[PDB]
């Protein structure tokens, strides 16, 4: 009662244009456990997205990793869109290869 | 292996 | 090194949308090895790490039976807790349990754990003595009296000092190439000008296992705790973890800053600086 998710969007490996990698969206520190996470490519929902099994931290807050295979390029924009009961509107966090 | 120990 | 086994259970009610979902996950350190989900098309204990696959049919049947029994028990616990708090049947509630055992570098029991939460708030916990309880409120005192009457703490002590430790030691041996391999962080410092006057120095730690790491910035050998933006350690998705610490520094003063890295996989702690 109630904790908002922390969101990180990043790649599994150092980003190299034209080289296959994995785009991750890590949501953590949230409570309750219901959460909606989408990975976006140029504002469009990526359809094949996997996620980890629901687990939680010492403080009881939940965490999930959403991921998909992606080939970064100079022009493709990637993002993660998250909704939770604590959020009035979905939060979009853009992938920045420097973070 | 999990435990086999209850309702609250 | 030091190792632990933990099981994390989550039961969530959803009035009007069927019976409460029960999920259980098992971990050895930061490696998940089993899952059970009552919402799966065919609920069963499923392997999540390659070293657990060698367990025989009786293991998967026994674990499934336990988790299926837990699914029913936790739905009863949710009903009980709704009543202990005078809550309406309309809301959705969550019970969580964490339990397991910690071993020291010699493989000896360091301590056991068994604690519960209701709606993300501490509800009841087995004390370190594995014999007494700490209840957060008068509702948890009802559970404590029930568990004191049923000698629950005695059964948990037997498990935590016995089967928990034996199974953990077995998993550590079966998965020794990964579970007992610490992968050091691959570290580097990046420089990002923020303006003419300042730049961000970002110290990266990538590809490390286990998740525990220490990453700090010092300015003239003094910790910059209040000025460091430290992201939470995050999973890469290939078992490894990532982390970074960033400090905004005045232009020209970059060489006064040093990044310090401590990780189990590092023989000696690292000291890095920006290398233009």
């Amino acid at each position: 009662i109630q904790r908002t998710p922390k969101i990180q969007v990043y790649s599994r490996h150092p980003a190299e244009n034209g080289k296959s990698n994995f785009l991750n969206c890590y949501v953590s520190g949230f409570h309750p456990s219901d959460i909606e996470v989408d990975l976006l490519k140029n504002g469009e929902r990526i359809e094949k997205v996997e996620h980890s099994d629901l687990s939680f931290s010492k403080d009881w807050s939940f965490y999930l990793l959403y991921y998909t295979e992606f080939t970064p390029t100079e022009k493709d924009e990637y993002a993660c869109r998250v909704n939770h009961v604590t959020l009035s509107q979905p939060k979009i966090v853009k992938w920045d290869r420097d973070m | 292996n999990p435990d086999i120990v209850y309702q609250y | 090194g030091s190792h632990s086994m933990r099981y994390f259970y989550t039961a969530m009610s959803r009035p009007g949308r069927g019976e409460p979902r029960f999920i259980a996950v098992g971990y050895v350190d930061d490696t998940q090895f089993v899952r059970f989900d009552s919402d799966a098309a065919s609920p069963r204990t499923e392997p999540r790490a390659p070293w657990i696959e060698q367990e025989g049919p009786e293991y998967w049947d026994r674990n499934t039976q336990i988790f299926k029994t837990n699914t029913q028990t936790y739905r009863e616990s949710l009903r009980n807790l709704r009543g202990y708090y005078n809550q309406s049947e309309a809301g959705s509630h969550i019970i969580q349990r964490m339990y397991g055992c910690d071993l020291g570098p010699d493989g000896r029991l360091l301590r056991g754990h068994d604690q519960f939460a209701y709606d993300g708030k501490d509800y009841i916990a087995l004390n370190e003595d594995l014999s007494s309880w700490t209840a957060a409120d008068t509702a948890a005192q009802i559970t404590q009296r029930k568990w004191e009457a049923a000698r629950v703490a005695e059964q948990l002590r037997a498990y935590l000092e016995g089967l928990c430790v034996e199974w953990l030691r077995r998993y550590l041996e079966n998965g020794k190439e990964t579970l007992q391999r610490a992968d050091p962080p691959k570290t580097h410092v990046t420089h990002h000008p923020v303006s003419d006057h300042e730049a961000t120095l970002r110290c990266w730690a990538l590809g490390f296992y286990p998740a525990e790491i220490t990453l700090t910035w010092q300015r003239d050998g003094e910790d910059q705790t209040q000025d460091t933006e430290l992201v939470e350690t995050r999973p890469a998705g290939d078992r490894t973890f990532q982390k970074w610490a960033a400090v905004v520094v005045p232009s020209g003063e970059e060489q006064r800053y040093t990044c310090h890295v401590q990780h189990e996989g590092l023989p000696k702690p690292l000291t890095l600086r920006w290398e233009p």
